[PDB]
């Protein structure tokens, strides 16, 4: 019995048939890569976002945070992020319209809006590539099959007594390709939901935090006010 | 409605389809 | 006649086939325990908050209900959970900052959307496995399906008299795995649509509970503060 | 000549395979009778809640309205129930808590919220059940399909002489079940697509409905409470 | 010789499927009449909406725009019909109850709102049709195809042995159900995505007008009741 | 799909004897 | 020996088959083409948009920065664009209307809001083109391949010995066309996704953008309109 291993049929294959196998390599291997990196990425978010609003929500001096985190500004990540960006904005505003407590809340609030929506790209990067791989692979692996087919006829074609001997590489080519499309496939479609899930779960995380951080400041921005009235 | 896994196999019956002959 | 019955079939699988086979089976059992686990956590998880939100909304004393609750507060759940949570945290801020009333309250706010999220963890556990099981399996059981019947299709096209029997018996093994695959598939996504559906209906009893507690915590704040300044 | 008729394949099916295609016969027929009673439920609702809500916006007294439909209260639906039950909650928050209309108010809008839910879970029944089968049949029809040409290449394999003639009915049978399973599939998959978005549309207006009563009763009770110290 | 016609098949269908191909072709009538009517009602909404703004933001005072449009209120669409229900239930909202400027403009805004609602049915009507039809016709001419497909395997049950003359007749007698759902589907689903664009454009303008006229009616409410009170 | 195998399957079955 | 090649058996196309395969054809090269430089085009508006921001955000005056866009508006693209007519319309107003900063603002915006849906709609310009095409063109090759065949077993079916060289060719012949099809849909699927990521991306550039202009224009409008009044 021949030691029919299947790199037998690649080698043997076409050129275009071997690179189409290569395409489909490459996407299964970046898929998995992004896959790995995209979540250690999202894990940390979570635990430093997390952590960052644990500690907020304990009665810490806003002041006394917003100087701790200016601290390493360079390195603000998510609420953090977020947290200096508005206050910054409300230090700011306030020193200009203290007289408008809710045209500095607002200005503030589109200012943590920024902040978060690039925070939020800067997470979500290579995510649409996962998606349009789950999207597209099966379609290749159908057209790899259709091209072994019609390598397969071309042979069939040719010969004075039909045998089914001559179209037998053309399907296998056919097969190897469809076998490489669901392989790069799977990773796909199971990451792909699970990281749109997470992310949006810190979406959440964000816009809940942004509009508490929101009515606090519009109530700190009033008692200044009041206070400077005094 | 996923339609992916649907046919994929056809195709695949008949080359045993055609291995009756 | 050979006894070539599918379970022999299955016993003599191929190596990489068989391991598919039993990768598949895996998921099946596994999506199995998961359905029956989650199912009890939820059909009770369903029960308890029925009684607690009847008796809530009987209108029992909250004081004489928190102490009932803190009773078994160790074994706390469902809306008890988060009624125990913010109740305690609102008595806390209210003894030590009652001069806040909407500082407590959103403090009140917080330790309730806490504890419900720590409840839809434990509730929602292991579903995005189901999820994951009805996403992939079938193709997983075509990739198996497709790599074995390879190899017996191309062991055809290697004799010079193509003959159907050094592949009929191989395919139809072969094909045992899409069909184990999808076997799996689809108790999988019954039970995946059917959980998530009950999951987002606790979710809505829960924000409902957490607004109306919300409400009273406020109207309690707001009461006794101004009846002890009269 | 005889009549082609499917019956000769159905009783040469096995076991599995009949029994299969009868799930997917009733799973068929209990699509169309959901689809029929759902629909027409929801059609007359939409239309009442129509009328209602045009009956409401003419101006018509809001106590004068109340009496009128807490006649005929046993038989009451969406826009008109959460109105009858609202009133009432409305009703009684005003003679306990007049001395807080808003208060008052948001316990309005709590009643408001109950019997909302409740009448949306009336009228979903049973949808679920049409997107559940929608989405798996397809599933149901592979598999089925899938185990008849199993049992054709055991008919195959077991027969040492090839030949198409052994083989045909296998296949008949089997793509039969595909057939029959994507038969039942689609109109269920229609069907959940447009029911789910009429009972959008109609829990849109039911909740902009609830909003509306309850700024109207923001203004009622801020009125009743004011006019009569004065 | 004879012609190679196309209709050698459809003469020599079998009765379901000269049944399939009548029903699938009434179906593409359909679609072609309503995606060429919408066509025509989309493109004049478009010009007359096109219309009615240039002139509104031309500077001319509202109210002899008013009294213009009500010479044909009978006869107003989009825009139009949105500017003259809002100056009506402005002007009578605010001399009713001017004491509420905010009531006034959101009555008028609900009235706004409501006509823009009954606008935008009227440009979807049959739309969902349309796209309904798309999607489904394809499995119409399924069943007439697998119908053919039983009676082609009937067919080549009739000789012993199996061969490439018996059922052909059968087979192209089969698929003519598909090319017949197929001719119905491309058009349906082309035109319902193109007029679901067009129409997603034209509820846009609608609403830029809603909002753009709703606060120009809050400001008209708000100064005149502010001066009557001077 | 559903429609371009009921050909292939069409097809096949009828050059296979 | 007879060269058979794809190209060969393409030009034999029958002459529906030969019409359908340049039909494909010329599908193909426009996709390329529009692809490529709608591709150029995106990087282009998104480096100008990067640019022009990273300018805007550096504290650079309103009237100098408003001018120096002057300077080249015939060549102004995305966010410059949408800055320079933002600018252009408040300054109008607020001379004209000066005496409504809000609503000389609100104009202004608007008209930055309709300037963003031209420059979108220029950005979509022949993206709905690619995204069909990709989905139609399989249904162009598909349906003529499957005439062709059906012709073809029509006419082997009158051979008493079948053999498959006398449809293989045909078979061939047909198939080139569904295979050149999707080949040149694939791409225009991955470039639909792709430029349309970015058209989104560069849509939220816009809104955004379009947001903080049009509240420093508020701020702007009411501090001039304030000191004018001193």
């Amino acid at each position: 019995m021949t030691d029919m291993n299947i790199l037998d049929l690649f080698l043997k294959a076409s050129l275009l048939v071997k690179l189409i196998m290569l395409i489909l390599i490459g996407f299964s291997i970046a898929s998995w890569a992004i896959i790995i990196q995209r979540t250690r990425i999202l894990n940390a978010a979570a635990r430093e976002a997390e952590a960052f609003e644990d500690k907020f929500w304990s009665g810490i001096e806003l002041s006394r945070l917003y100087q701790e985190s200016q601290g390493k500004r360079d390195n603000l990540t998510g609420s953090e992020q977020i947290f200096y960006s508005g206050f910054k904005e409300f230090v700011r505003l306030h020193r200009a319209n203290s007289h408008a407590p809710e045209a500095v809340v607002e200005g503030a609030s589109r200012a943590m809006r920024i902040s978060m929506n690039r925070e939020l790209e800067n997470l979500e990067t290579h995510i649409p590539f996962l998606g349009t791989v789950g999207s597209i692979s099966p379609y290749i692996g159908l057209f790899g099959t259709v091209w072994g087919i019609m390598h397969a006829f071309i042979a069939l074609g040719a010969v004075k007594q039909a045998t089914l001997q001559m179209v037998a590489p053309g399907i296998a080519e056919a097969l190897i390709a469809t076998a490489i499309g669901l392989f790069a496939a799977i990773p796909a479609v199971m990451a792909y939901n699970r990281l749109n899930q997470r992310v949006n779960k810190l979406e959440l995380n964000y816009d809940n935090f942004m509009e508490e951080f929101t009515a606090i400041l519009h109530r700190q921005a009033f008692t200044v006010s009041e206070s400077n009235k005094g | 409605i996923n339609i992916v896994p649907l046919l994929d196999v056809l195709l695949v019956l008949l080359l045993i389809f055609m291995a009756t002959a």
